[PDB]
């Protein structure tokens, strides 16, 4: 049933509300001034994605542990499936933040 | 020579410059508000002695007091001119709007929102702004250190006071109490005002209607009649549909103080001034400074006699503005939201 | 109310092309048809109200086409000025005699700004720079709208409103424009990178 | 390639910055003082002279 | 859509009341959802409205869904590749400029360092003709992928909009010469009823459309909504938002024709989320001149 809310509903719900108002205008002049409020998404996206590969690493020098290869590429993968699927929402090339961050 | 007193262009020209006049004075009162903003010269606690004495002495201009002041006579004129003259401006538009006030007077000029829209609309906004920039000055407390040091700083440099500072001076105590000066001043202009404002009567009660009236007449709904998509939407008081009931409300309120003998004489002036007295509880002078309506009305109607009557009808409109106004104007957003998403869309489509 | 705006300043030309035809094929006839059952009215109001039905029928939807900038600021003025004429006491021609002229006049005017005022009409009935003075409540209102998922949908329209601070300043008092200037490019960012951050928020959740 | 080529479109997605200000900026203009003129808006329709 | 779907929304457009008006706020929620319960009634009670209608559409919706799924995955497989093609393909990314360092000059002297990686041309310079023209195709499909600058779903949409050139889709012209309003001859308004039966709460031991037919179903109502450019209309003039939005501002709470309002609209709040979600998708992914209308005109001329 619908009426049962997960969490991950809230998030999806939450996210997609808000990429409806980031992806309505493509543009917006302020005092001769353009603003184009997807490329503060994509900025803040390509930062972020670097900061959770670089910390699910797990990477400790005083104790010696880093993660598994194969679940740090596990957790990866999953962290690209969905940030593929902002492009469901907002007009943006989320390859090219793939290509800018992993490379 | 009724058709050369350029009514149309003087208007427009006063009610224009009145908004820069508001908005020069709004500037002055917020840097003068903020300690960190204020001119040093009123914040120097070397000089403060001065400035006392200036101020009790105001308006009259003439010693050990003037003492830290003399050495800083250039600067005081060099920095205080900016402040000083935007003051003479105020006078000088409140001369001409008098000006023009007694020449409608005499035109005896026939005033219907719903027939001459601009001229009416016209009159009434500069009225206000007047009214408004009057009370704005008020607000102001420092303004008399202000002109003072300026001027005792310009007779101990050129020998004499200042061009304008006799009439300014006499301006600034004047209208120290603005509003219960400018309801006897007033007076000759009543006639002519009270017209104006009972035309408001065919358009501003049927404005400030609540949000269940809103949804019995289905209001700006476009599919509520479907055959009628294709026909214009159209009144015979065309501007009077979008006009600003915020504007209207100032009107009202003010305008008919303005006027007060109509509001013992003619009811129909008295229930559309407590209407809007039922539908705020204050006012925007200018953007963030407000007035607050029924304190100020009571002190004014308070100390005149034939008037002993009104205190009622402030109160008990003050009483309906805090106990329903709010959940009002609740109900017009909810509607309004509805009505303006549905309108939104339909056009899109 | 943006999206509204936003629909005035997109279809502008057909709002043009609606009004221009409006003018010209039928205000112009019953303006015709009023002025001519005039018995009497001195020549200065006469030349006035002519020009009017000549201005509007010298129009057409071809110079919405070809992207005409339109003029009518003169005409406004004009009747303006017939009002104040026709408003003074012993006025040859009274307008207290004559209301169905006024509200005819009235309903021409507002065709006129149809077609040349848009942008000006905007700025008159929904004009928000006000929050430039309210900024205290304009940035904790967009906070609630993030804090709320439904509202969130609508969040684009504080940045928007962004747009509208330049409107309350006046020619008269520059010292202040820059510094709202800044406030609203300041406002505009914060917003935008705010919006971004949740986002981003979400998704790494 | 060329049967996938059949289904395929071009992605009109671009890169921008997130402000760009305008080539020239704002000139600021300095306050002067000029007395209320009754005869600016006698050349705007049919104006009227002293 | 061309077969049995089509087959049964003819059949059950001639089976929709002819005219439904959304009545006034002021009759309240509950006569506005008991109205609505005998006006659709007949949509109501179809047997086959599961079994038959909504299973055909879930296909619909599954099939789209898989377009854009397999899209995606593609386009995580290219990506991929390409990173892993990038140090024989002379692509680098940026790199850390200290104080003192020019963005140029670092990149061209890193340029220097995999120059002994970049394929085409160490095989230019010591392979044969054969071995030559073989590398130069082999980059050239290597570099070009579908992620570069090419997508599917939009060509997907636009093709299966033709396949909507019945004239029941979007009906006869409307009687106002602008739009359809209380008429009930637009898939949308079919799309209504269907929503009010599938908003209808059900015992709490019977399973619900979602657990039934899942996404998919109204992927597919939705995409035959958008693709008839009918979205808007639906927005205005669907019969569970209007109840919804009647019952916001009443807050009234009975149960009619045993459906419990404030569960009923609740459920049908649930709809208008995904509803619009997946309007808005479709709506970005379909990435001139309209109808103008005539001024009043004088007898004159
Ligand atoms: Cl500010």
């Amino acid at each position: 049933n619908r009426l049962v809310v997960t969490n991950l509903d809230k998030l999806h719900t939450a996210l997609s509300e808000l990429c409806f108002s980031i992806n309505y205008v493509p543009n917006m002049v302020v005092w001769e001034h353009t603003f184009t409020p997807r490329e503060y998404l994509t900025s803040h996206l390509e930062i972020r994605f670097t900061k959770s590969i670089v910390g699910m690493t797990m990477y400790n020098q005083a104790t010696q542990e880093i993660a598994k290869p194969s679940e740090l590429l596990t957790s990866v993968r999953a962290y690209m499936t969905v940030l593929q699927s902002i492009e469901n929402y907002v007009q943006i090339d989320i390859t090219r933040v793939f290509n800018n961050v992993l490379l | 020579q009724p058709s050369q007193q350029k009514l149309a262009e003087k208007l427009t020209i006063l009610n224009d410059r009145g908004v820069g006049m508001l908005t020069r004075l709004y500037n002055i009162k917020k840097a003068c508000g903020d300690p960190k903003a204020k001119p040093s010269y009123l914040i120097d606690k070397n000089l403060e002695s001065a400035v006392k004495f200036i101020v009790r002495k105001f308006p009259a201009v003439e010693n050990q007091q003037l003492a830290q002041l003399q050495k800083e006579k250039s600067e005081i004129l060099k920095n205080l001119a900016l402040y000083y003259f935007t003051f003479v401006d105020v006078m000088e538009f409140k001369d001409h709007v008098c000006e023009l006030l007694n020449t409608i007077d005499v035109c005896q000029v026939f005033f219907d929102i719903t027939v001459n829209f601009d001229l009416t609309k016209n009159y009434l906004d500069l009225i206000i702004t007047y009214t408004t920039l009057m009370i704005l000055l008020s607000r102001i407390e420092e303004r008399k250190a202000i002109i003072g040091l300026y001027n005792y700083a310009h007779e101990m440099t050129h020998g004499a006071s200042d061009r304008e500072y006799p009439r300014l001076g006499q301006m600034i105590v004047d209208y120290e109490n603005p509003l219960k000066k400018m309801m006897e001043e007033f007076v000759p202009h009543s006639k002519s005002l009270s017209d104006a404002l009972i035309s408001l009567q065919m358009v501003y009660p049927r404005r400030n209607l609540s949000a269940d009236q809103w949804r019995n007449a289905q209001l700006l709904s476009l599919i509520s009649a479907p055959s009628t998509m294709l026909n214009p939407a159209q009144s015979d008081t065309m501007p009077c549909e979008y006009l600003s009931l915020d504007a209207m409300e100032k009107w009202i309120i003010f305008g008919f103080i303005l006027c007060h003998g109509i509001l013992n004489t003619d009811a129909t002036a008295l229930n559309l001034w407590k209407l809007a007295l039922q539908s705020s509880s204050c006012l925007s002078l200018f953007r963030d400074e407000v007035f607050h309506i029924h304190k100020a009305a009571e002190d004014l109607f308070v100390n005149i006699r034939g008037y002993n009557k009104r205190i009622n009808d402030i109160r008990e409109c003050k009483e309906a503005a805090v106990s329903h106004a709010g959940s009002m104007h609740r109900e017009r957003r909810k509607f309004l939201r509805s009505a303006l998403k549905e309108l939104a869309t339909v056009l899109s489509d | 109310m943006e999206e509204l705006r936003a629909h005035v300043r997109k279809y502008g030309p057909v709002m043009q092309r609606y009004y221009v035809q409006y003018l010209s094929g039928f205000d112009a006839v019953v303006l015709n048809e009023l002025v001519q059952n005039l018995s009497v009215c001195p020549e200065d109001e006469s030349i006035i109200m002519s020009s009017f039905v000549n201005t509007m029928t010298s129009l057409s939807v071809k110079q919405v086409e070809d992207g005409e900038v339109f003029d009518f600021r003169g005409m406004r003025l004009d009747w303006f000025r017939l009002q104040a004429y026709t408003s003074v006491s012993k006025a040859s021609l009274g307008l207290a005699d004559h209301r169905e002229l006024g509200k005819m006049m009235n309903t021409i005017i507002f065709h006129t700004k149809m077609v040349d005022s848009l942008v000006e009409m905007l700025v008159e009935t929904s004009d928000l720079s006000i929050f430039c003075f309210y900024s205290r409540a304009f940035e904790k209102m967009f906070q609630q709208c993030l804090e709320l998922p439904s509202q969130s949908r609508y969040s684009i329209a504080f940045p928007l409103l962004c747009t509208h601070f330049m409107s309350c300043t006046h020619e008269l008092c520059p010292e202040e424009r820059h510094h709202i200037g800044d406030r609203s490019l300041s406002l505009c960012n914060m917003f935008l990178d705010e919006m971004a951050k949740q986002a981003r928020n979400l998704i790494t959740d | 390639r060329r049967e996938i080529g059949i289904l395929t479109t071009n992605k009109n997605t671009s890169r921008t910055h997130k402000i760009i200000a305008p080539a020239n900026l704002e000139r600021p203009v300095r306050y002067i003082r000029k007395p209320i003129d009754y005869t600016i808006l006698d050349d705007i329709g049919h104006g009227v002279k002293v | 859509l061309q077969g049995t779907i089509l087959q049964y929304v003819k059949t059950l457009m001639e089976v929709m009341p002819k005219i439904c008006r959304l009545p006034r706020h002021e009759y309240g929620s509950p006569g506005i959802l008991e109205f609505f319960h005998h006006q659709l009634k007949d949509i109501v009670e179809y047997a086959e409205l599961k079994t038959v209608c909504f299973q055909n559409l879930r296909e619909v919706g599954n099939a789209i869904l898989f377009c854009l799924l397999i899209e995606q995955s593609l386009s995580l497989e290219e990506v991929c590749d390409l990173l892993h093609a990038a140090p024989f393909q002379n692509i680098l990314p940026r790199v850390h400029v200290k104080e003192g360092e020019r963005l140029d000059a670092k990149m061209k002297r890193l340029e220097s360092k995999y120059a002994p990686l970049h394929l085409v041309p160490l095989i230019e310079r010591l392979g044969t003709p054969q071995q030559i023209a073989i590398a130069r195709e082999g980059d050239l499909l290597t570099k070009e992928r579908l992620c570069c600058g090419l997508s599917m779903f939009e060509v997907i949409l636009t093709r299966i909009r033709s396949f909507l050139d019945d004239p029941i889709w979007r009906g006869p012209l409307p009687s106002n010469g602008v739009m359809h309003v209380d008429e009930c001859v637009e898939f949308h308004r079919l799309w209504s009823a269907m929503q009010f039966v599938y908003c209808i709460p059900v015992g709490t031991h019977e399973f619900t459309v979602e657990q039934c037919f899942g996404d998919g179903l109204h992927w597919a109502g939705c995409m035959i909504i958008v693709l008839l450019g009918q979205q808007r209309r639906f927005a205005v003039l669907d019969f569970c938002y209007h109840l919804l939005k009647v019952q916001k501002h009443d807050g009234k709470d009975e149960i009619i024709k045993n459906v419990p309002l404030k569960k009923m609209v609740e459920r049908i709040r649930k709809f208008q989320i995904l509803n619009d979600e997946i309007i808005t998708i479709l709506d970005k992914y379909l990435k001139e001149h309209v109808r103008c209308f005539q001024p009043p005109i004088h007898q004159s001329l």
